[PDB]
């Protein structure tokens, strides 16, 4: 099928809400592309409505980690956990298509967390720490102060390919390869 | 409805009860007939008898000051089972005429919640958590005598007491025999 | 009903509750309730007590006007919890008799909504979310002597204010202590 | 029922509420109470409040044509929301008593309804629709006295006033101050 | 109950609803209702008032012989919707005292009914039907003054009327103006 | 509730009604009444409505001893539709007093039932269905004057009668016309 | 199966509505098709009675990015996403068969967005510029003004293949090529 | 499986309800059955209760579309999107079995389109200019004028194989071609 | 698997409901091993509680229709259509397991079909006709009237295998072959 | 997997409640056994909790009718539909482990059954007959006579392995192999 | 796939929920390790949500048995039976990735265990074992005694990657290894 074509061109597509299976598939398919052949790079194509941040971070670091450099391309949508994974790729090959759309926010909870309230505590500690990770993650990879990230995720921050650009997600937009 | 029936001759005779968990519909109830009472004659007592599993504790606070703001004493039993908001009520009773029964149970715990929203409005129902539980300690102290640090130790975990540990403690002032 | 004896007793005494989420049945009810005691004895107060997590605008702009325009005065109290529209209501009491319980909650933020049409019924939806939010914000400034663009600002997320805070922000004259 | 008690206190004063959708179960309450009503005493006004989000065409009817026929003036108030049929409703009433409240909405829109049978069935279907269509609007018209093309216009989509709105545009006589 | 309430009231007036589907439920109340009202005074009229969707033709029929065989002359009012059931009991009225309100709506149609059984069922419930159609379209031939041969073909697919044309049809005497 | 009331009041004029499908409950019910009214006044008539679906043989039974052996004549009248426990308990009424009205249905069948144990069980089910479809239809030729063997054909399957021809039948004695 | 065998001719059918997995698998395909024969053209078959306007966009990029034309040819009908992805075909390769219909209306929601106002008034927003841009996106493949078509939009707009021709959607409607 | 072998002989077997998905796939079959061999016939065997409008005239123009000739031959049924598809093969090649049954009816919809009146008018109309195109679409292929159809459409009618050779749907009836 | 085998020795096993799918998978299997071999005979098996009477008549015809000889084996019970469908083998070649069991009964529905009276005189028109199409078609296999059956399919007529036999809905009953 | 390398052996792992699918998966592979090798043996687990009547006589016939001869062996239980078929395998060839266990009870329904009584006559008719056929079945294979097993069929009779070949449902129960 | 390619790098993916099938799953996964090469190292990933305790103990034992070491690598997170698998990894092979998120709790119940106090004072007392299990386990592997282990999960305790190192949950944080 397509997509094991793609993958034999060291192509991920990362199409879906990054959940935490999501995620594994992602890991695995990073640490094989990278045994295949740690010197070419690998391209990872990003169209997603959303994903969680444990999730999130658990494929950064394996981004990071692999010795091949990672090319991010945006197409359709990036958002949240797609986003921080746009920016997070190799500085140079960063790119996002012209109407290619990136949607950054602070991180959020579906349903609710029940327990004591000491449980709370903690969890609400542990929610706060992950909100700052994303961040710094962002300001590490966009050259903005965290702080500056920490104001404008307070409510879904949508930017255009080219604001995408101008705010330090990617490094281009894409041209059209059209032959005529 | 022979229930109502049943209680309403009791409202009569000045007797309340709580007998389910404390939510709104309950304590807009019990503080209506507390109203009620405190008009009718604000110079007798009021008798509430509460079994109750737990309950909200805005809905509690709203029945708490009610109680407390009743130009009337308020007598408090507990019968059966007075957990967390039932507890907090019976101890809320006016000193002297706090009861538990002989077989009665008594628990007392930390209080639940949830967190729900972005990380932002998180960190907002966090805080309220924090100001809550100090609040209901705080109150509980004051009810007992016992140090708000021990209450906050004590309620960690559910802490049962029988009635005559809770009578130790002071939650209650008396345990009614016959 | 147990329930409904207890209110209508003291409907009889110009008391009246707001007890749950305001909706149109309960704001269809309370208006009734606020029009028949006018209608009985104009010249004597309405006390409307409020515990209450929130409701809908529309049927709170029907239990706002039918008090503003009631010929009595009416008194407020925030018992348990007085939420967006409780605190509404509680804040639109006559200036001078609005009241809160000492352990009462008042909580304050924006509104809430949604959209479902197509892009131009979302255009006009939003315009009209702009406009009630305008309105919401404009009242509560004229009830608390606050600025509106601190109601503004105070109101982005869910502000939580105790009794004693409340009083000083503006929503309540009195607290009750006895 | 606490609520039916309040409703016909108010019925004994000539007081009707539509609170809720119209549909075929509260217009044939309602026009039960006018026909009630004017039996009783055919010389005095019936005060209508409306408060409600819309509601089915046919029960409408019901209610329009028992108001029109009725030998008692029928003056209506806006309180909350008057949308659609409760829109209609309002301007319904006996022009001179008219009344909105001073934070109520009236909202303006065309006919909503569905498509279900053969393709002979859905153009007879269509039909209809386009002859109801012509007199909801024709009725408006003669209500408000703004010309037809103009009430096709802006109920194309949500057409939202305010009290002061309405006034201007007709709908209402009075806008209720004290 | 506020509802029945008004309608006993009504009812000591001699004035009865259909307000609903005909279904067994209805055609039994109301039957009940005719004969207990002709019972009582057998010379006074007894006003139906009808707003209905539609209903059965068994419990219609139970309706229909029921107000042929009282005593007193039946009124019927076309208020709302006359579907259907509603269309017939409408026209069953005793002639020279069927009405339409202004904006009323008669609609007229074919049966509806399905087919459940094995290939003998089916042909003995097709059987039924066939008489039924012939004997439903001979009663309104017979309520309106039109050839049979018309009704049938006009009642193959819905057929609207407003009062006007209901009027000139002959489904009802008189249209109310006032 | 409204229906009740109209129906307690013809109760008190000895009219009972068998409005649904005849199970335990209604059963129950009408036996009661049929009691009641023959102890109230044991040589006076009673007049049973019938418009019924169908129903359960044990449930139909209880009704139909009943009937023969309240010390007073019963009438009964087939509205509606009287099909096939509703024409067994129509058939059963005194003979000389049984009615159908100008457009009622009566429609008899064999009986309905169901098999459900193990091969024993199930002998002993079917058994007993034989035993039932012949005591049935023993009273159906006893109520009608039919023989057996054209009972048992005819009731084959549905076999639908008109008023008219379940009084050449013999399933009632007059049709009533006014 | 036949959806391979057409593959393997270099065309995707987009028979389906135009969710984001749907979006994911197209641009799936039109990467790998480029990827093996960058200068023969693909060709795209349209039979789908919608989508959303997040997936139209991203299929929309991936069609004009690959170097290889575009053929479009509607079948059935090309409704709301489809319709656009069938004007935005290269240019005298966009076609339909003679009884195609073409259904081009303004971007909805289906549910209920909620949140607070200040979240709807950002939602809002973007719903607006979905609309400017699918209206502009149209303009510029069909040669009517943006204006017009946002006034044509407003209500479904329904073209036999002939008025999609006359109102600039496709290039030409195919005769049927029967041999008898 | 059977009709992997039948595809490999040109046979489609349209052996479900006409919905979207089925269409789509009856499509992908006559496009790559063309593609194979456009000079010898393709054969389509028609058993279906039923189907949609938009997904019959999307077959419709699909089999007037493809160079090889379309023989079609009705086992079972053909109700209404199959009974239009079966008029609609190749002239000369229309058949069915001695039992099998035909069967026209207007065009109709199930569930409930909910709209505004306005919407609801375009609907109504979209939708009576569908049972037009159905009537026209028989009347071109059966001989009967398209009046004739559209009253005869009104209520189910159903025809045996003679009644539709003899109403201009099919051409022949088969004969049975057991040896003994 | 087993059925692909006894498929590959020509034998059709007719173990279901006799549904619409069901009819058109047995429909593909009678046609494709008549293209396979003409000359050589096929073998049914039927072992089924029911089926509907339109399948029934499309798998009929199917059965007529080809050229090789079809043998019918009822194991277990044949039933309503399955009867019919084992009444209609080839004469000769039509038996049975000695405890077999052959259930025939007039068609009947499920359900409900709801509609306008005028709708429903023609549905009961049309299921008149099929109860009269299947008295006729087993009174062609059978050498019964067809008043005699339809007398007899009035209630749910059981026969025993050698009463199957007798009545002339089979030519033999199997002997058992068990070398010992 | 572990069934299909048993049925190269001419093994049948008949170890599934005994439905009506289950009886045609049976006969499937019964007929293929038999077709592959007529001489050679075929061996039947049996390990079931129950089943119907009516798959029951079509599995039993099969077994009869059969060339080879059918060895069978009760692991776990063989319970009432089971246990016919375990007592029906080849004379000298019915086996049981030794704490299997054979549980024959009269055959019964589950739901219900309704219909006018003049149905429900012929339904208790059919299960009577039913009821009788299985235990003169029983009868045939085990020695007892058919009033016997009539009278201990009537409520659950559990035998042990030893009281199945003392009841002649089995030839002899099985000694363990194991070589230490 | 990946997973597949993964393994035959002698590479388990620990991706999911600890329960009793996955647990079942892994064992087999690391017996058929062990069996292929018992000198060469096994690799196994983590990143799971949580487990059960059973089934930790069923891993930890199989983890513990093989003769290869075990190299545990945390890649998102490793939570509550994924934290002890990570802790019981070979000393001086467990490692995790800068942002990796080590959480250690006491075992916990979902649902409810009902039943006589005689039975739930047994179900407690085992629920007491294995939180002391659970700890005793920890405390071998990290070198902390046992009792602070006792009080440090009382609460969901969540480590950062260097405070696993530092608590002696893994060896080292890795670093990335990016070639540019």
């Amino acid at each position: 099928n397509p997509y094991n074509k793609l993958f034999e061109e060291r192509i991920i597509f990362l199409g879906v809400q990054v959940d935490d299976a999501s995620a594994n598939d992602i890991m695995a398919q990073l640490l094989v592309l990278e045994s295949l052949d740690p010197d070419r790079d690998i391209t990872m194509y990003i169209n997603s409505p959303g994903g969680g941040f444990t999730s999130l971070m658990a494929i950064y670091d394996t981004m990071q980690y692999v010795r091949a450099d990672i090319q991010t391309v945006c197409l359709g949508q990036a958002a949240s956990a797609a986003a921080v994974l746009l920016a997070a790729g190799t500085p140079g090959k960063r790119m996002a298509l012209p109407n290619a759309r990136v949607l950054i926010h602070q991180p959020s909870l579906s349903g609710v967390i029940q327990g004591q309230f000491s449980d709370l505590e903690i969890q609400a500690a542990e929610i706060e720490r992950m909100r700052t990770l994303m961040e710094t993650t962002l300001a590490r990879h966009t050259g903005k102060d965290a702080g500056v990230i920490r104001k404008d995720t307070d409510r879904d921050k949508i930017l255009t390919a080219e604001e995408a650009k101008d705010y330090g997600i990617i490094d281009t937009v894409l041209e059209y390869r059209k032959l005529s | 409805s022979l229930t109502d029936s049943v209680y309403e001759r009791l409202l009569s005779e000045r007797i309340i009860f709580l007998g389910s968990e404390v939510n709104d519909e309950i304590a807009n109830r019990l503080c209506a007939q507390i109203l009620l009472l405190a008009a009718e004659d604000a110079s007798k007592d009021i008798s509430l008898y509460i079994n109750s599993p737990g309950g909200s504790i805005s809905a509690g606070m709203a029945i708490y000051d009610t109680m407390v703001l009743a130009p009337c004493d308020i007598a408090t039993y507990a019968m059966g089972m007075a957990a967390s908001m039932g507890e907090f009520l019976l101890a809320a009773g006016t000193k002297g005429k706090r009861y538990a029964l002989p077989h009665a149970r008594i628990l007392m715990h930390q209080p639940l919640g949830g967190v729900t929203g972005s990380a932002a409005d998180i960190a907002i129902q966090a805080e309220q958590f924090a100001v809550i539980k100090k609040e209901m300690f705080r109150l509980n102290a004051e009810f007992t005598g016992q140090p708000i640090e021990r209450i906050e130790a004590d309620s960690d975990r559910d802490r049962w007491f029988t009635a005559a540990e809770a009578l130790e403690y002071g939650f209650v002032d008396h345990i009614i025999t016959r």
